């Protein structure tokens, strides 16, 4: 044991490397003879993550996380609070969306893996109707208690994502959740003590890329996530979700009108860097005109504000600004309509910081009529 | 006597039940269902005897609980997890 | 869109390559590992193993036939295996006694 | 009881352009109803500006679930500024499948309803009014009571009701004469008339009658088989600018 | 609780690793005994249509299983 | 019905005059809000006899405090000042009963 | 101005936006196969669970 | 259906019947001096 | 030991209550 401690001061000071995790976590694996509790005390305290853990140690790790069975002969030998713990620090860190679910249905595993499973699936295609069923198998199947909470959130998850499939509200009636667990499952264990550990070891080892701190603000896009729902080729414009993707059926690519769910504000990357890029694409695919929608939208949504429509009037102000910067042609009839004193009555406020922001930048078009017109303004 | 369930133990096999099928019982029939119970564990001990595998299997077919010892370890496997049952596997 | 047209101006075969790689390594691991610690019948591997692919080949062709009768005994583990695996299930069964019936669902189907 | 979620439009749209292309993404058979009225907005006469066209289909083939049945009623103009919004009522994927398939067909995006005092009184006025086969108007009479709830700190007073029998209903529409529009005349000044309080200043939660129906601004709540017009007239010119 | 409190209750009651299972299999057979009994006494209630159900169903889904079995 | 800034004096005079009709003085029997004896529920029912028939009018009030509550919307002109009677001010507070003729009459 | 007018000219330079079921169903085995192979690896405790296409 | 129909005039019929009591009631409780 | 009453047993006596209140009240009437 003396060597042991010494290793805990060791990785404590000096961090783990990737490679140095599952090493540890294999030997820590195929041998039993040391105690069972400070097996669990090496992974929740001795272990320190650099950064993200790499797909390999993440592998690892799950060749350990299978709860031992008959089928135990070769395998190397493991506890179930040894492989509840290991999990426990993977919640404090399309085919590994599969994995966890798969290693979610164990009942000393369902209350770790559920984060694990919602982070790795962002697509529809993730999406399978078998998969709800082993999820409300180990929901429905007694002596899991931290099942069926867990079950309806991967549940929710899974019927979020999908967006368009039977309403997994039967699949929730059918099993019962007193809503503890879910609640439970729902919260990420944040360690702040431990946090303070892994933003020194990330700073230091190994490569100072992938920052651990960069997953913590994804960690809380993971917790914002979680909460939310608790509580060549010819295809579409969002059912693309790379950039590299895009731009090799970008001659073949057609787009569907779904004006403001383009301006509405991991294995494959996020949506979210995608709209930024949706909205030149718009600009691109049709020419300026007055018969493309995204511009009859931001017209529209521009009424809604100065009438009281819609819910608060700044949401959409920063979008119709940005649009608006160009296209002399259309924004002209941005001014020209809402010039009039006549929507100065209804809101002044309102007026000001959309005319302060376009007049710099708008071009005289008009020869005559629009001097007057302004000056009438004035 | 001592070996009665309590209450709260009534309470957990019934969410068990739950977790099976969603089913609603009151409180008096907890008590009513925990003097039963002193009087079922007098059943079961005249029922089994002596602990043995092959005397308890005829006990428990008898019983109408189980058909075989196929169910003994498959109703084990859903009344529990899965790490017991890999030991009874084991032994049975 | 100009490396585009520089691409201009200058699939089927991974698709067989991995149903090959993911059979050989399907067989392997049952052979090499899984009837191992299957230990029926004093590690008689080669009779276990044989039923293992009959039973995988059920199972990827997703079939409804499995149950704990009408097999042998040495299936039995592996199954069993299977009924703890909380992967298949619907409820004990009631036409044949003594056995808890299985479902499994097609892993193609996508809603 | 039955909920009914409205719902408008940006800009008008043709519905009737391919019903037997709407079937084969949903897979069962689904009708089409052609239809319009007269809706006299002055019993003297009516201009052009009451032309209105509406819509009405379903989703299921089961009439014994009575549950899970919904309906998409349609109606508006084609000359002012905002053409038509929809209504519907219930909980189902059949309520969002052709949303989406007209979501990126027309191009026309949605936005929940808003309403506010200037509007949620003027509703039971349309409620009450009948019409009969031989277009004569008479008012069937319902015991409205009102609901406020007042925004205040240390929430001294946070929900009051005012209650009217609608005999006493009877007595005050007559005081004033025949009026088309009682809640304009009987009702609402006689609140401020004797009590001094500004019913449309103050917060109103809810309207009230008798078993008719129940009004509430997040959503309109009918125990009727299905929406009236005067009702869907009266929300588009209150959503109108 | 848990089934493996039942067994330590069982086997307390009575006074290895095979014993242990034996406990663990008895008081699964325990736990199906309770279900049922409740589940008809349920089932006898919702005949009725009770609000509650009433300790007699529970009585006498109790004395039915014992003189059957 | 109909509505200008009002003068800062004005402005005073008009809030002086809310807590005239609801604490009695301009300084207060008695934040300024709170009344000298808080009341939960008060229900009124008001009957007045129009063309020869009765109209009857009940209103119910729940709260903390009803006429502190009562003040502060007239304080944000959401009830005229004026024509408030005298049982909403506060007059015969904690009684509920029905009024005719201008005379209060308790609940039995 | 003049990238959109750059940019607007290359895209009118692209053209226009729009065994086989032999390979779908090879593919859809592989997903079959890799999801078992997954999940009895899960299973069994196996020592070298990896991903599988 | 017609069966729908015949219920929905039953329900108003009830309605009404249950509305004539209170009405009475009240020009009753009106009439009364305490 | 046991419960013997119900929302539905009371109910039925405010009705019965009701009923036999319009029954005192019409038995002076002269008609």
């Amino acid at each position: 044991k003396t060597t042991l401690s010494l290793l805990y001061e060791k990785s404590k000071q000096y961090g783990l490397s990737s490679p140095q995790l599952q090493a540890l976590v294999r030997l820590l694996c195929e041998t039993s003879i040391i105690d069972t509790v400070t097996k669990v005390y090496i992974v929740e305290n001795c272990f320190l993550p650099d950064g993200y853990l790499t797909k390999e140690l993440l592998l690892e790790i799950i060749n350990h996380l299978g709860t031992p069975t008959v089928f135990s002969r070769y395998r190397i030998q493991t506890p179930p609070v040894l492989q509840s713990a290991l999990c426990k620090w993977l919640v404090h860190v399309n085919i590994s969306s599969s994995i966890w679910l798969h290693l979610w249905q164990f009942s000393f595993l369902q209350k770790w893996i559920t984060p694990l499973v919602i982070w790795q699936a962002t697509t529809p295609v993730d999406v399978k109707p078998w998969k709800l069923s082993i999820i409300k198998r180990c929901a429905m199947h007694p002596g899991y208690r931290d099942a069926p909470g867990s079950a309806t959130l991967i549940l929710q998850r899974f019927q979020c994502l999908v967006g368009a499939s039977s309403q997994i509200t039967e699949s929730i009636i059918t099993i019962n959740c007193n809503r503890k667990t879910l609640k439970s499952h729902r919260n990420l264990k944040l360690d702040a003590h431990f946090l303070s550990i892994l933003k020194r070891i990330l700073s230091r080892a190994h490569p100072a890329n992938f920052p651990a701190d960069t997953v913590q603000n994804t960690i809380d896009m993971y917790l914002s996530e979680i909460h939310q729902l608790g509580a060549d080729s010819t295809v579409s414009l969002w059912d693309v979700t790379s950039l590299e993707q895009l731009a090799q059926n970008w001659p073949q690519l057609h787009i569907p009108n779904d004006v403001d769910y383009m301006m509405k504000p991991r294995k494959v990357m996020s949506r979210d860097s995608l709209k930024h890029l949706y909205s030149s694409i718009i600009l691109i695919k049709n020419s300026r005109d007055e018969s493309s929608s995204p511009y009859e939208w931001c017209i529209w949504q521009l009424k809604r504000c100065f009438a009281h429509q819609i819910e608060t009037p700044q949401e959409v102000i920063p979008i119709i600004i940005s649009v608006s910067s160009m296209d002399n042609k259309l924004s002209s009839r941005i001014i020209q309509t809402f010039c009039n004193l006549k929507y100065l009555k209804l809101d002044e406020l309102t007026l000001k910081k959309v005319c302060g922001g376009i007049l710099p930048l708008w071009k005289p078009e008009l020869i005559s009529g629009t001097r007057e017109f302004f000056v009438k303004f004035m | 006597s001592i070996k009665p369930l309590q209450i709260m133990d009534l309470k957990h096999l019934t969410r068990q039940f739950l977790n099976e099928n969603r089913i609603i019982l009151p409180k008096q029939t907890w008590s009513t269902i925990q003097e039963e119970s002193l009087n079922i564990m007098d059943f079961l001990k005249q029922k089994i005897g002596t602990l043995q595998k092959q005397e308890l299997v005829d006990s428990f077919i008898d019983m109408g609980i189980i058909n075989n010892v196929d169910d003994m370890f498959e109703l084990a496997h859903e009344l529990l997890p899965l790490e017991l049952q890999s030991r009874i596997e084991s032994y049975l | 869109l100009q490396h585009q047209m520089t691409i201009m101006d200058s699939h089927i075969r991974t698709r067989k390559a991995r149903n090959k790689e993911l059979w050989d390594s399907l067989a392997d691991f049952l052979k090499g590992y899984l009837v191992p610690n299957l230990d029926d019948n004093d590690e008689s591997i080669d009779s276990l193993t044989n039923e293992v692919m009959l039973l995988m080949k059920r199972l990827i062709e997703h079939d409804l036939n499995l149950t704990l009768n009408d097999f042998s005994s040495k299936t039995i583990p592996i199954y069993r295996l299977l009924l703890r695996a909380n992967i298949i299930t619907v409820i004990e069964g009631s036409t044949n006694p003594g056995t808890k019936y299985i479902k499994l669902i097609d892993f193609n189907e996508t809603s | 009881p039955y909920t009914w979620k409205f719902l408008g439009i940006s800009k008008q749209l043709s519905l009737e352009n391919g019903i037997a292309k709407l079937n084969q993404l949903l897979n069962l058979e689904v009708d089409l109803d052609i239809q319009t009225i007269r809706v006299p907005s002055d019993p003297d006469g009516g201009t052009a500006a009451d032309e209105y066209i509406r819509y009405e289909m379903r989703l299921d083939i089961s009439n014994l679930d009575e549950g899970t049945y919904s309906k998409f009623i349609f109606l508006g103009n084609s000359k002012m500024e905002v053409p038509m919004f929809l209504c519907y009522c219930g909980t189902d994927n059949r309520n969002e499948v052709v949303l989406q398939w007209l979501k990126a067909e027309y191009g026309v995006i949605m936005w929940p309803i808003k309403f506010e005092q200037k509007t949620m009184i003027k509703l039971a006025d349309a409620s009450i009014v009948h019409v009969t086969k031989e277009n004569i108007e008479q008012i069937t009479w319902f015991s409205s009571k009102l609901y406020f709830e007042p925004e205040t700190q240390d929430k001294n007073l946070r929900q009051f009701s005012i209650e009217i029998p609608r005999e006493s209903c009877e007595g005050l529409a007559l005081g004033y004469g025949n009026t088309m529009h009682p809640y304009n005349d009987a009702i609402v000044p006689y609140i401020y008339n004797e009590t001094g309080m500004a019913v449309e200043r103050l917060p109103l939660t809810s309207v009230i009658l008798a078993g008719h129906t129940k009004i509430m601004r997040e959503s309109i709540v009918t125990s009727t088989r299905s929406l009236r017009n005067r009702v869907l007239a009266v929300v588009l010119q209150s959503i109108q600018f | 609780m848990d089934t493996e409190a039942l067994a330590n209750y069982l086997l307390r009651q009575l006074s290895s690793s095979q014993e242990y299972n034996k406990k663990l299999l008895l008081a699964c057979g325990f736990q199906a005994i309770l279900r049922k009994i409740l589940l008809d006494a349920r089932t006898r209630a919702t005949a009725e249509g009770l609000r509650e159900v009433y300790p007699y169903h529970i009585e006498a889904a109790t004395q039915a299983f014992l003189d059957s079995q | 019905l109909n509505d200008g800034k009002e003068e800062p004096e004005i402005r005073r005079l008009r809030l002086e005059k809310n807590m005239i009709k609801f604490k009695g003085s301009a300084n207060g029997v008695m934040s300024r809000y709170s009344s000298l004896v808080p009341i939960e529920k008060v229900g009124f029912t008001l009957k007045n006899e129009i063309n020869s028939r009765i109209i009857t009018i009940k209103l119910k009030f729940n709260g903390n405090d009803i006429f502190g509550g009562l003040h502060e919307l007239c304080d944000k002109n959401l009830i005229n000042i004026d024509k408030v009677p005298g049982w909403l001010a506060g007059e015969n507070g904690s009684f509920s009963g029905t009024i005719m003729n201008g005379d209060f009459q308790r609940e039995q | 101005d003049e990238l959109m007018s750059k940019l607007i000219e290359l895209s009118s330079k692209f053209p226009k936006p729009t065994t086989a079921g032999k390979q779908v169903e090879v593919e859809k085995e592989n997903e079959t196969i890799q999801e078992l192979m997954i999940a009895l690896q899960i299973h069994s405790g196996y020592t070298n669970i990896s991903y599988t296409i | 259906e017609w069966k729908k129909q015949r219920k929905d005039s039953h329900k108003e019929v009830e309605r009404r019947r249950r509305e004539n009591i209170n009405t009475a009631i009240n020009v009753l409780s009106d009439l009364l001096p305490v």
